[PDB]
DNA sequence: AGGTAGTCACAGCTGATTGCGCT
DNA sequence: GCGCAATCAGCTGTGACTACCT
C-alpha cells in the first residue's frame, strides 16, 4: 500500500502516482490549485529551466500529453506538476533568492542588447 | 569457419565474416546470456538468417538445457522456404566439417492448403474451405466409424499414420515442406498430422506470424512445447500494424445475409443443447439494428454489452461459453463443410472478444464506402488499439523474444508502443569496399520553390511541374529502371493526369517506359513482369506505385532492377475513417505518445521500408532520392535507419534538382568500376 | 640614441536567445 | 503552443601598426 501525504490512509494506486510518482490519493488530490499543471514553455520561461534540468537531473520529471484545444493537429501540450517544477527550480537555483536578481539582470542585458543593436 | 566467442566456438559456413556479423553475434550471445528479450536492427536481408541459425545451433550445443525450442516466424512463405534452405546449407556444412550426424530436426509449418496431398482439394483456391473439407474427411467421428470400415470417400492418411507414424520418430534429418509432403505421400501419412506429432520431438521449427499472434491457434500450436524457448520475428518493422489485424474484424451486408441464409439450414438440420440453439437465433437482430440506424459513429466498448443486455436482456457470462460451443455443439451437428458457416464463427469470436477484451479496444461504425459513400454500407469495426494484447502471450511464455528487421530506426518507440523491456538498443550499419548507396534529399527545384507534398499544395501547378522535371532529367542519368513512390493512389493519378495534360510526360516516355501499379493483383503482376523484362534489356522503365501498397513489400528490387528509388513527398496515412485518430488518442492517454511524433514515425518508417529494398547483397548498389523539403528537417532525418544516416552527408540535404542530377551522375560513374572481395 | 602591450582587420569556436513553421 | 534552425555575445588565433623608458 501507499500512505497519502495528506490523509495518511493507505491506498494501492492513485492518479498522481501513476503519472508523477506522487504518493497522494485522489481524495486528497488538489488538482485545482496545489496540483496545477502548466505547459512546458511556461515552466521554462517562469523558472528558467532548461531541457537538461527537466530530463537529465535525477529524478527525471514526467509529464502528461494532452490535446491542444486551439488546434488538434498542432503540437500536443506537455503538462508538468507545478510542485515538481518548483522543487527542481529550488534544487537548481537554490531558493527564491538572488535568482530574481539574475532574471532582472537578464532582462537588463536584453535591453542593453536591443539598444546596442539600435 | 570457427569463430571463438568469449565462451564458445561456433562453426560458420562462410570463411569470411563481416565485422557487422561478428558484432551482431556478440550482441546476440550477450542477450542470450542475459536471459531477456530485445530488439535488433540489421541492413541486410541476406546474411542475417545464416548468422542467426549458426548462433542458435552453437548456443544449443553449448547449453542444451538452457534452450530447447527455436521459432523463426517470418512474414510470408518465400522467407520460410529461404530460411529452410539456409538451415539446410548450414547443416550440410556442419556435416562436411565434422563428419558425424546430429539428432536435430527442422520442419516448416504453413496452412493446410500448402501441405496437402489430396488431388481433389489442391486445385481449388478457397483457403476457408480447405480446413472444413479436411475436418469432414478425417475427424473423431471418422475414426470412430472407421472401425466398421464404412464405404465413403474420406482421407486415409491419418488412418495409416495413427497406427504406423506414431511409433517411428524422426530424430535426425531436417525436412522442408516439400520434403514433408514427399515423406507423407510415400508413407501414406498426412504432412500436417506428422508435423503436429513431430514438433514435440524437434529441435527447430518455422512458420508465419499468424500462428503466434492469433490466440485462437497459438495455444493449440504452442501450449507446453518449451517453457524456455527462443522466438524471433524477422522483417517485422510493421509488426504492431499486423498486431492490429490480429484483433480487428469488419462486418458488412454480405456477412449478415450469409448468416441469415445459413441459420435456416442450421435450424432445419437441428430439427431432424437448447442453451445455444435458441440463444443464437436472436443475436442477429441486435447487430442488424445498427444497419437501419443512420448515425455517424458510436463508441462504447464497455457499454456495447450494456446495450446488448438492455435490448435483449442477456447475461454476459454465456457469451464466454460461445467459444467452447464451437468445439462441442458443432461436432454433434456433423457439419458437411465449413463453407457458408465462417461468418457465424467470426460473429461468435467477435462476441467472445467484446465480452472479454474491451479495455483497450474501440467499436466504430462507418456509413462510408469507396465511390458509394451513403447508399447502403454500415461497416462495423472492432478495431484494436494496443499492440500489447497481441504481444503479451508471447512475452509471458518466452524468455528471449527478439524483434529484428531492416528498418527499426527509433528503438525507443517500440518498447513503449507495446509492453517491452529491451536490454539491447543495438543498431548495425553495413560496410563494404565502397559506398553502395547515395541517399540524398532534393528540396526546392530550379525555380527555388519547395516541392513539398503538402495537402494545401497537392494541386499546385508549380510543384507538379518540378516533380515532372525531376523525373524527366533524372531518368536520363540512371539507367534500367526507376521505382517512384507517391503518397496515395489519388495523388498519383492526379499527378500523372497533370503530366499527361502538359507536354512533359511524352519526354519521359521516350527515355523510359511508364508503368502504373493498380489495386488489381493480376494487373500488378503483369505490370511487374513487363517492367522486369524491359529492365532486362536496354529499354529501361519507370515503375510508379504507392508507399502504402501491396507492391511496396511484396517484391524486392535486386541489383540492376530499380537503380534509383524516388520518394515524391513524405507518405502520410490518411487521417479519415476515424481509425487513426482513435489510435492516436489511445497512445496519447495511455502511452503518452505525441500525435505528431507518431505520424512522423509512421511516415518515415514506410518511406524507409519502401526505399531500403534497392540494396540486396553486398555487390548490389542503388540510388535513393527524397523529393520533399520536409525530409531535410532533423526530426524526420533522425527517423531514418542508422545504416542510411552516415551515408546521407549534410552537403546534400536541400540541394536543387540540377545538383542532385550531378551527384547521381557522379555516384553512378564511380560505382560502375569493378571492385574486389 | 633603439624595442613590446594595446589596437585593428578578419577568421574561428562555443554559450545562450529568438523569431519561423503547423497533415 | 512546441520544436528546429537562424542569430548574436563573448572569447581567441594571426599578422601587422603604433606610443613611452635604458
Ligand atoms: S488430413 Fe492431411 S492429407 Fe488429408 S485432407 Fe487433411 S491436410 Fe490433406
Ligand atoms: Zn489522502
Amino acid at each position: 500500500y501507499v500512505i497519502c501525504e495528506e490523509c495518511g490512509k493507505e491506498f494501492m494506486d492513485s492518479y498522481l502516482m501513476n503519472h508523477f510518482d506522487l504518493p497522494t490519493c485522489d481524495n486528497c488530490r488538489d488538482a485545482d490549485d496545489k496540483h496545477k499543471l502548466i505547459t512546458k514553455t511556461e515552466a521554462k520561461q517562469e523558472y528558467l529551466l532548461k531541457d537538461c534540468d527537466l530530463e537529465k537531473r535525477e529524478p527525471p520529471l514526467k509529464f502528461i500529453v494532452k490535446k491542444n484545444p486551439h488546434h488538434s493537429q498542432w503540437g500536443d501540450m506537455k503538462l508538468y506538476l507545478k510542485l515538481q517544477i518548483v522543487k527542481r527550480s529550488l534544487e537548481v537555483w537554490g531558493s527564491q533568492e538572488a535568482l530574481e536578481e539574475a532574471k532582472e539582470v537578464r532582462q537588463e542585458n536584453r535591453e542593453k542588447m536591443k539598444q546596442k543593436k539600435f | 569457419m570457427k569463430l571463438n566467442v568469449d565462451g564458445l566456438l561456433v562453426y560458420f559456413p562462410y570463411d569470411y565474416i563481416y565485422p557487422e556479423q561478428f558484432s551482431y553475434m556478440r550482441e546476440l550471445k550477450r542477450t542470450l546470456d542475459a536471459k531477456g528479450h530485445g530488439v535488433l536492427e540489421m541492413p541486410s536481408g541476406t546474411g542475417k538468417t545464416v548468422s542467426l541459425l549458426a548462433l542458435i545451433m552453437a548456443y544449443q550445443r553449448a547449453y542444451p538445457l538452457e534452450v530447447t525450442k527455436l521459432i523463426y516466424c517470418s512474414r510470408t512463405v518465400p522467407e520460410i522456404e529461404k530460411v529452410i534452405e539456409e538451415l539446410r546449407k548450414l547443416l550440410n556444412f556442419y556435416e562436411k566439417q565434422e563428419g558425424e550426424k546430429l539428432p536435430f530436426l527442422g520442419l516448416a509449418l504453413s496452412s493446410r492448403k500448402n501441405l496437402c496431398i489430396h488431388p481433389e482439394v489442391t486445385p481449388l483456391r478457397f483457403g476457408k474451405d480447405v480446413d472444413g473439407k479436411c475436418h469432414s474427411l478425417t475427424a473423431s467421428y471418422v475414426r470412430a466409424q472407421y472401425q466398421h470400415d464404412t464405404s465413403l470417400p474420406h482421407c486415409r492418411f491419418y488412418e495409416e499414420f495413427d497406427a504406423h507414424g506414431r511409433e517411428v520418430p524422426l530424430p535426425a534429418g531436417i525436412y522442408n515442406l516439400d520434403d514433408l509432403k514427399a515423406l507423407g505421400r510415400r508413407q501414406g501419412w498426412c504432412p500436417y498430422f506428422l508435423a503436429r506429432y513431430s514438433i514435440l520431438h524437434a529441435n527447430v521449427v518455422v512458420y508465419s506470424y499468424h500462428y503466434l499472434l492469433d490466440p485462437k491457434i497459438a495455444d493449440l500450436v504452442s501450449k507446453e512445447l518449451a517453457r524456455k524457448a527462443v522466438v524471433v520475428f524477422d522483417e517485422a518493422h510493421n509488426i504492431d500494424n499486423v498486431c492490429i489485424d490480429s484483433m480487428s474484424v469488419n462486418l458488412t451486408r454480405r456477412t449478415l445475409d450469409r448468416c441469415q441464409g445459413n441459420l435456416e439450414t442450421l435450424q432445419k438440420t437441428v430439427l431432424r443443447a437448447e442453451h445455444f440453439l435458441g440463444f443464437l437465433r436472436r443475436l442477429l437482430e441486435y447487430v442488424k439494428w445498427r444497419l437501419r440506424v443512420q448515425h455517424v459513429v458510436q463508441e462504447s466498448p464497455p457499454a456495447f454489452l450494456s446495450g446488448l443486455a438492455q435490448r435483449v436482456c442477456i447475461q454476459r457470462k454465456p457469451l464466454r461459453f460461445c467459444a467452447e460451443r464451437l468445439r462441442s455443439l458443432l461436432h454433434t451437428l456433423e457439419i458437411t463443410d465449413l463453407a457458408d458457416f465462417s461468418p457465424l464463427t467470426l460473429l461468435a469470436n467477435f462476441a467472445t472478444l467484446v465480452s472479454t477484451y474491451a479495455k483497450g479496444f474501440t467499436i466504430i461504425i462507418e456509413p462510408f464506402d469507396d465511390r458509394t459513400p451513403t447508399i447502403a454500407n454500415p461497416i462495423l469495426h472492432f478495431s484494436c488499439m494496443d499492440a500489447s494484447l497481441a504481444i503479451k502471450p508471447v512475452f509471458e511464455r518466452f524468455q528471449s523474444v527478439i524483434i529484428t528487421s531492416g528498418t527499426l530506426s527509433p528503438l525507443d518507440i517500440y518498447p513503449k508502443i507495446l509492453d517491452f523491456h529491451p536490454v539491447t538498443m543495438a543498431t548495425f550499419t553495413m560496410t563494404l569496399a565502397r559506398v553502395c548507396l547515395c541517399p540524398m534529399i532534393i528540396g526546392r527545384g530550379n525555380d527555388q520553390v519547395a516541392i513539398s507534398s503538402k495537402f494545401e499544395t497537392r494541386e499546385d501547378i508549380a510543384v507538379i511541374r518540378n516533380y515532372g522535371n525531376l523525373l524527366l532529367e533524372m531518368s536520363a542519368v540512371v539507367p534500367d529502371g526507376i521505382v517512384a513512390f507517391f503518397t496515395s493512389y489519388q495523388y498519383m493519378e492526379s499527378t500523372v493526369a497533370s503530366w499527361y495534360e502538359q507536354g512533359i510526360l511524352e519526354n519521359i516516355q521516350r527515355n523510359k517506359l511508364l508503368f502504373i501499379e493498380t489495386q488489381d493483383g493480376a494487373e500488378t503482376s503483369v505490370a511487374l513482369e513487363k517492367y522486369q523484362e524491359a529492365c532486362e534489356n536496354g529499354r529501361g522503365a519507370i515503375l510508379l506505385s504507392v508507399a502504402r501498397g501491396k507492391v511496396s513489400e511484396g517484391i524486392d528490387f535486386v541489383h540492376h532492377y530499380g537503380r534509383a528509388v524516388i520518394m515524391f513527398g513524405v507518405p502520410y496515412v490518411y487521417t479519415q475513417s476515424r481509425i487513426l485518430k482513435a489510435r492516436l488518442e489511445y497512445l496519447r492517454d495511455q502511452f503518452q505518445i505525441r500525435e505528431n511524433d507518431f505520424l512522423t514515425f509512421d511516415a518515415m518508417r514506410h518511406a524507409a521500408q519502401c526505399v531500403g529494398r534497392a540494396i540486396r547483397g553486398k555487390t548490389d548498389y542503388g540510388l535513393m532520392v527524397f523529393a520533399d523539403k520536409r525530409f531535410a528537417r532533423g526530426d524526420k532525418r533522425g527517423k531514418l535507419p542508422r545504416w542510411i544516416q552516415e551515408h546521407l552527408t549534410d552537403a546534400n540535404l536541400n540541394l536543387t534538382v540540377d545538383e542532385g542530377v550531378q551527384v547521381a551522375k557522379y555516384f553512378l560513374r564511380q560505382m560502375a568500376q569493378p571492385f574486389h572481395r
